[PDB]
């Protein structure tokens, strides 16, 4: 679930 | 309006329209993130209209490039739009791949089609290529996602024209449109996300049609102050039942009891009037003397000493339909200085010329059969026809609650959709439970278009949380469930 | 009566007045603990009157003073007692600050507003200084706590004295005050807690009203010896209902079924007696033939040759109110020579001559609306007058029963207050159950006013053991529900 | 480089740059809402400047209109860019609130402070205004998001340009800067989410500077095939210890063998090489005869028979720094024609002229006074200074792993930094596990770059999986940690 | 554990 | 948790 | 919890 973010 | 609120935003407010597409792409991919989990492991199809929703689908397909195994835009239209060219434009320089012939095995390729051929801008029917695509992809079994409205369904109707998109998520922008919210149209739609991608909410809130929400229903259920007594939440008179329906009139008068109506007292010719204190010995249960088994103009000072002592009076029920009974239903109508919930039977029989003359209010509970017979139109011009609706609920100085799986009720200015429910409630008895509902928060001080947005509402929730399978359920059943869908509504 | 208790304890006792009044700040500083957690981080506004209740918001401001993060006290009287003005004195000798001038905005730099500006000492209404400053905690949102009772609620009748602070908490000292008991002055209260501040306990226990309990509810619930038969158990025999109210007897009857009594019998006008056993079939409904539907005096042999046989008879729901039933009422209480209780249309059409001249016990149940109409007042001059029903119940020798929110029993001696219960309460039916319970209990070998007490306090218990909504509650759930209670109960 | 991306992405690619700015302020609500939950509870004070960060901020600002309780910006600067400038507009045209000068107090009335004052746009120290107010916001114990970098730290050093904003959460775009990934900005940018604005994914991904990932380490661990022996895995040679320095040997040795390395040997000297086989028995350690406890040049013919039979060769731990110890190095890694690992003593000894004459590989594995002796700077100089260590490693041919809190590992032309690790690391033995690590995966045929960057992720990793107070942590404990490290790594 | 309050 | 979505 | 006492 990471197209907008990365942590 | 929600057109006219994306040229307020562009043209008054000043967003550049290019802005408003971005985010309205951008949602898309975040709402079927959502949905999917990781996108990386997904092959896109990406089908193109020429206008502005295809315009979304090149932000779609251009913010999945190099995300994602695998992107394809079919573009379908001739022209582009200004704002669509520009997106056309950037997806080509971020490398993007576009074909503009169409090969019916070209979905074998991929897992998910991006519908963006047609949004609120569909114009009559879809033929040829258009609709050839549209069949492949309703055949093709693979996950579809529609941008705006599934292509094919009218926004304003929920209408099919020719042929439509069965999506499995539709991802819209402000507002959930008319199209989403009626049939076929709600089941084209599958699940729905309302994204939000900058309009003033100001205007976003000065939408004047709305489905009726959890929230909205919480905020209206009445108060239930400690130091009350059963006068507090009012009393309700049910003038129901015939020999012919002897069940009607229980089903009404414990509709009104369940949502905390402090006193009910049904008339209902003898001796079926019995039936229902046989069953349900907290209700009061009048025997009106009569004729043949059947309420007639002998009975209307009866009737009309019965309702002095009462805070609503619902009528209808199970009252059958003859010549006498109209006379009775007319005249009582006529005279009574209550508020009137006016159901079944008492609304085939109804003469319209006695609403407008009537001060007290009234809330009409047709089925678009019953609608039909009352206006002198057809089940097919009447079903889903919100204008209608408006139209003689403003005439006629009422509210009219026109039933079905979406429901509509409105007074002439506020027009509000109910979407809780299932096929459970296609069984007779339910719209009998509702009519007491509605009567029921009408004694406690709703006013008639409040209690009937709560008791819609609250009734399709009802039916949703019975434990078995919904084509099982029966009125009884919904009766027992509606104090819980109270409970979960807090 | 509680103030003489303070009085003795200081006067006869030697407790010195100091030493009660710092018990009481100090059980205010520990029941605050209990509700807040740890007190540490909280600031506190503590609003002093210049009364003894003052005093006690000295000592509790005093004993926050260090360990938590503000305190701050706005006095608000003129003079002083010797007691608030030696407690004000401690408060500044230990640094604390003292303000005599309220700003509007001084709530925004607070978290607990600690309340003890007046308590049993209010006298008259709350005007002016003191009124803005509760209407400005009222409308602030904070957290409030309240010394002793509400300020501007008159502790002997739980009026509002004009206005009247709204606490989350409230400490007592001693006992409960009427004023907690009774409405509004119990929605005021909030969450209550009695301390104990050191009266010696043969005062505190000399107190004539009480609150019922579930100790006392307990130790009064008849024994069950194994062996037993029906007769054990005790007979009733239910006189109610007619043609227009058909329900109410399966109600009572089923009332007296649930509590455990061995036998119950109604005596119903035919046909209306066929409804309950078709409902409940452990009932024996006796038909009565009559002219019209209702009793009449072509009854009354028949009745008292029933009455023979049982141990009680309850009389009176759904009986219908006209001269027929009016006289068949009074003859038959006239000379029936048991224990009676007497509900709803039998209290209606009483004459209360017949009362004083039966040598047999009585209950009377009746809400503020029949007791009006039986003592020829207003709804608002009996609505929680104790002491109008406790000399209606001493001059006429039975037990009373005034229904409401919080309900009172009294024999004229002895007076108990009951809080249980919630507003699905407030819904016809739920009173014929309850005359069902009394009838059983005194068949079972209670006392009238025993039988009433545990009545009251278990078919409110068995309301809120409800599952779903109150408001959805019905008297036939109710029923289900009272050996739930019963159980609970030990 | 990133601003040169976002030029591109305007100016060749034809993303409009106010799209770009949109982006970054959605991308900035929608990541408080993933830390924060529900924003609608939530106050917020948007401090902006004049240039894009600002704009960025008057986005933030924007999209909270309506949603949240309550917006305000306060602008801080000048002149508006063009971008800044629209962004206002739009702010103002939606309702929005912008005051132009800051109040001390006005902190209180709100929960959250979005830092949009200064981003990759500062240039030289903050003074006077600016710097009033980031003190205070710091002082205020709010909540804080910082847009792109927090405001006062150098974008390109993280450093701390007089004074600079403690933030709770910044959302940076497109890539970490390297701001984030030094100290202190590292610590003042609190949890940092980096946001997808829509720059093409190849421009992002030539950026040539990288933070060091458990998804890149995962791919560069060797392979384990089955049918495999201790030679499959390779053969380390640790030259280390002296009489004053026995335990070094130990923990570069079981470094090389936990990392997965078929065989290591130690050399030591007599008889402190028997130390290292009573604590670890799969160790061999080798007598190396001294005359004064420390290698000398008497030894450099042994060890260079040592090393035929082995892959790789580290070399420093514990050996003392003297004459006779830097004549031996300096020979010894000039006529070694295996790869090296130097570290510890052996830098310090090292004449760098020896690096550039050997035609095998080298990995210096320096801290910065290590590295400040060897360029012959001062350790604030050389401290994080990624160039510098760029140009060591690119003119003397060799990987520098330059060691502190974050690491930095460069063979010249790619720079990799790495942020796992704790303070438990900051203590005498940690350092020469890391040593071994590095020679193990270079034995096992990773390069000495892919070798580097393994382990000083590893060796950070295993120190966070300490289960008791980091500052607890022993090389030891770090040792038996370091094969769970791998397991999680998969 | 009554001693003080009673609920 | 509800700035872009509602269901 | 700690008004009254310490542990
Ligand atoms: N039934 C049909 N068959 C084939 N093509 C059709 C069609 N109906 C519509 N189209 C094409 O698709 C285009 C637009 O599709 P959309 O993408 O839905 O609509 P739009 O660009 O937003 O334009 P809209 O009509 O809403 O009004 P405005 O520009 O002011 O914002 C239509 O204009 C038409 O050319
Ligand atoms: N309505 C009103 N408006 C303004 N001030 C009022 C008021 N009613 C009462 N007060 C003031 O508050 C004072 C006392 O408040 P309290 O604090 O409630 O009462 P008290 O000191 O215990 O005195 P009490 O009247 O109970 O009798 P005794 O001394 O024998 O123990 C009153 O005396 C009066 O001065
Ligand atoms: N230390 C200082 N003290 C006071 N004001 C300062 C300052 N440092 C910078 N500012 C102001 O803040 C402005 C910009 O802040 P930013 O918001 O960080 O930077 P920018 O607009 O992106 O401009 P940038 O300098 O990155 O280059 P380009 O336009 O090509 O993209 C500066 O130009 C300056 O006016
Ligand atoms: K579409
Ligand atoms: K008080
Ligand atoms: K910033």
């Amino acid at each position: 679930a990471a197209w907008l973010f990365e942590a | 309006h929600m057109k006219e609120i994306d040229e307020l935003t562009i043209k008054e407010y000043g967003v550049d329209s290019r802005i408003l597409m971005e985010r309205a792409g951008i949602s898309v991919v975040l709402a079927m993130e959502e949905e999917l989990g990781n996108l990386s492991d997904y092959r896109f199809l990406v089908l193109c209209g020429g206008g502005n929703n295809g315009g979304d689908g090149f932000v779609v397909a251009r913010n999945l490039l190099g995300v994602v195994k695998d992107v394809l835009v079919v573009f379908l239209g001739k022209k582009k739009t200004p704002d669509c060219e520009y997106n056309y434009g950037l997806y080509k320089k971020f490398g993007g791949k576009v074909v503009e012939q169409f090969e019916p095995s070209i979905l074998n390729e991929f897992d998910v089609v991006v519908d963006a051929i047609f949004g609120t801008g569909l114009r009559g029917e879809i033929t040829g290529e258009y609709a050839e695509i549209i069949n492949l992809v309703n055949k093709s079994g693979k996950v579809v996602v529609s941008v705006d409205v599934p292509s094919g369904i009218d926004s304003n109707t929920g209408k099919v024209l020719r042929t439509a998109v069965k999506a499995d998520l539709t991802v819209t922008f402000g507002v959930p449109k008319i199209g989403h919210i009626l049939f076929p149209g709600r089941d084209l739609t599958g699940k729905l996300k309302v994204a939000n991608i900058g309009h003033p909410v100001h205007l976003i809130n000065s939408i004047n049609r709305y489905v009726i929400t959890r929230e909205m229903v919480r905020s209206l259920l009445p108060e239930r102050p400690r130091d009350s007594h059963k006068g507090t939440y009012g009393k309700v008179l049910i003038i129901a039942g015939s020999r012919l329906y002897s069940g009607a009139p229980v089903l009404s008068g414990m509709g009104s009891l369940k949502v905390g109506t402090g006193l009910v007292k049904l008339a209902v010719p003898f001796p079926q009037n019995l039936i229902a204190t046989s069953r349900f010995p907290e209700l009061i249960s009048v025997p009106i003397d009569t004729e043949k088994g059947f309420f007639s103009l002998q009975n209307l000072q009866e009737c009309l000493e019965l309702s002095k002592d009462v805070d609503v009076v619902a009528i209808g029920p199970g009252l059958g339909n003859n010549e006498h009974v109209r006379e009775f239903v007319n005249e009582f109508l006529k005279t009574l200085e209550k508020p009137a919930v006016i159901d079944a039977d008492a609304i085939n029989v109804l003469d319209t010329s006695v609403l407008k003359e009537r001060k007290s209010p009234a809330v009409l509970t047709p089925h678009p059969g019953e609608m039909a017979r009352l206006v002198k139109k057809t089940v097919g011009d009447v079903k889903y026809n919100y204008e209608l609706a408006e139209e003689f609920a403003k005439e006629n100085d009422c509210v009219l609650v026109l039933k079905s799986a979406t429901t509509i009720v409105t007074d002439g200015e506020k027009t509000l959709f109910n979407i809780t429910g299932n096929t459970g409630l296609s069984k007779g008895g339910s719209g009998d439970v509702l009519t007491g509902m509605i009567a029921g928060f009408i004694a406690q001080g709703l006013s008639p278009l409040e209690a009937s947005t709560v008791s819609v509402y609250l009734h399709g929730f009802a039916a949703e949380l019975f434990e078995q399978d919904e084509r099982g359920l029966t009125a009884s059943e919904l009766l027992r469930l509606i104090p819980e869908a109270i409970r979960r509504l807090k």
